[PDB]
């Protein structure tokens, strides 16, 4: 039977809402390009 | 015996001798959890010798 009895009070209804949203987005692009050449020429006059 | 008036809404009930109370203590708890996760990773190379 518990510890107390109700001497007075109100009756009715309780309505509660908790609603939570958490979005994260990440996009990352890394690009690297390397171009190298050598050229050489030798000759005299015939070679 | 018994035959004390017990009502729920307009419907009146006869309580069993054994039962101390049967009472409409209405309550409701909803719970919704949605977790979506994505990962993508891309790797390329292009390499040439002449
Ligand atoms: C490797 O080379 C290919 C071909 O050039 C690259 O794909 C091309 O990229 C260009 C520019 O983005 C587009 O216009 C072409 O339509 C693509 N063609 C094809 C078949 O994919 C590709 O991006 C290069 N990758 C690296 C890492 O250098």
């Amino acid at each position: 039977y518990g510890t107390h009895y109700l001497q007075s009070g109100s009756l009715g209804g309780e309505y509660r809402v908790l609603f939570y949203v958490d979005s994260e987005k990440l996009k990352q692009n890394d690009f690297n390009s390397v171009e190298e050449k050598k050229c050489k020429s030798s000759g005299w006059h015939k070679f | 015996g018994g035959c004390s008036p017990h009502y729920i809404l307009n419907t009146r009930f006869r309580k069993p001798y054994n039962v101390e109370s049967y009472t409409p203590q209405t309550q409701g708890k909803y719970e919704f959890i949605l977790k979506e996760y994505e990962s993508y990773s891309d790797f390329e190379r292009n390499v040439t010798e002449k």
